[PDB]
């Protein structure tokens, strides 16, 4: 019955602004006070501001100068606007009634806002080829290097999902160039490098690019 | 019951 | 400003163990009562387990319990279960009759304890496909090891590298509770072909394992 649908965001240039809204369903937005929260990649939760049920907005000391939280009773929405954004403002932003002292708690699904001057581009997928002769007791390690893409995220599967055992897709790192790069590896029996085909399927929806790369031995 | 309600 | 701290930041426990996570706010929370405990797992949104210090929400196992007052609060898991390994945050409400604020603790990551396990180390030279681009990515794979803490060092012709590598580690494996790490050394094509010996050293306690390859030698 009850939901909080978040929308907006995506890419923002340094110095630009973000605008995120959340539409309440199954209840009235004026009945409760709602917070805005963000979580940078691999970091903790951070409170931005709070719009009381009475319609008064209050902000964390760090976000007050740039943030504006409003609501639209006609559309049943709550909105966050932040200008003068910087690289460190890249994060997954959430709308939520945190419910610290009441029974009702609800969060939006969250949306990634990437603050960067980089241009959207698909990844260059290079092979991490295994040597035909194993030097690790009969086991072979192979993978694909998904390098120089922007923005997040990319998904990686192996043999169209048929190969999952032993797969390790590592979190991406932000390179000094502003582009992302991650690796996806899998360990297999070295005896299967001649009989079995190994293809990594990399999907980068932000650029509408899907790359399949056959990784061959030696 | 929350803060900021006067 | 308002700040909340949790102790510990990370802890390793086994199934059946009793876990206690503390949380202190720099000032008394709203009504000495508005504190909730959240649970977040990798790639998922936070989930509220406890509100108003000790109130358990519908569907939360009774092994979770909350206690405290004013500035100090404690999360207790009587018997740690597999689904409980995650990051826990305390979030407190603050303010007056004229303002309102929230704050999060830094989070406490509960990981599963297991036996020490050395990594199977693999080193991948830059693919010829990539070397055409003018950049060389040397990748070192630490596969399925424990504990997470590991010191990875790169050597090029036995010269310690610094500032030209980035690291990424996976979350604890669902099956064997191990970690894997991917370190990428980035060099220009010119510098890569100016050297011969490439080595990735993995130090864990009293053991250092170094995997090597010589450029050009299959």
């Amino acid at each position: 019955e009850v939901q909080l649908v978040e929308s907006g965001g995506g890419l923002v240039q340094p110095g630009g602004s973000l605008r995120l809204s959340c539409t309440a369903s199954g209840f009235s937005i004026d009945s409760y006070g709602f917070s805005w929260v963000r979580q940078a990649p691999g970091k903790g939760l951070e409170h931005i501001g709070y719009l009381t049920a009475g319609g008064r907005a209050f902000y964390a000391s760090w976000a007050k100068s740039r943030s504006t939280i409003t609501r639209n009773t006609n559309e049943n929405t709550v909105t966050l606007k932040m200008n003068s954004l910087r690289a460190e403002d890249t994060a997954v932003y959430y709308c939520a009634k945190l419910g610290t002292g009441s029974r009702f708690a609800i969060w939006g699904q969250g949306t990634l806002v990437t603050v960067s001057s980089a241009s959207t581009k698909g990844p260059s997928v290079f092979p991490l080829a295994p040597s035909s002769k194993s030097t690790s007791g009969g086991t072979a390690a192979l993978g694909c290097l998904v390098k120089d893409y922007f923005p997040e995220p990319v998904t990686v599967s192996w043999n169209s999902g048929a190969l999952t055992s032993g797969v390790h897709t590592f979190p991406a790192v932000l390179q000094s160039s502003g582009l992302y790069s991650l690796s996806s590896v899998v360990t297999v029996p070295s005896s299967s490098l001649g009989t079995q085909t190994y293809i990594c399927n990399v999907n980068h929806k932000p650029s509408n690019t899907k790359v399949d790369k056959k990784v061959e031995p030696k | 019951g929350h803060a900021g309600a006067g | 400003d308002i700040q909340m701290t949790q102790s510990p930041s990370s802890l390793s426990a086994s199934v059946g163990d009793r876990v206690t996570i503390t949380c202190r706010a720099s000032q008394s929370v709203w009504r000495n009562k508005f504190v909730a405990w959240y649970q977040q797992k990798p790639g998922k949104a936070p989930k509220r387990l406890i509100y108003a210090i000790a109130s358990l929400y519908s569907g939360v196992p009774s092994r979770f319990s909350g206690s405290g007052s004013g500035t100090d609060f404690t999360l207790t898991i009587s018997s740690l279960q597999p689904e409980d390994f995650a990051t826990y945050y305390c979030v407190g409400h603050y303010g007056s009759e004229n303002d309102a604020y929230y704050a999060f603790g830094q989070g406490t990551k509960v990981e599963i304890k297991r036996t020490v396990a050395a990594p199977s180390v693999f080193i991948f030279p830059p693919s010829d496909e990539q070397l055409k681009s003018g950049t060389a990515s040397v990748v070192c794979l630490l596969n399925n090891f424990y504990p997470r803490e590991a010191k990875v060092s790169w050597y090029v012709d036995n010269a310690l590298q610094s500032g030209n590598s980035q690291e990424s580690v996976t979350e604890q494996d669902s099956k064997d509770s191990t970690y894997s790490l991917s370190s990428t050394l980035t060099l220009s094509k010119a510098d890569y072909e100016k050297h011969k010996v490439y080595a990735c050293e993995v130090t864990q306690g009293t053991t250092s394992v170094t995997k090597s390859f010589n450029r050009g030698e299959c």
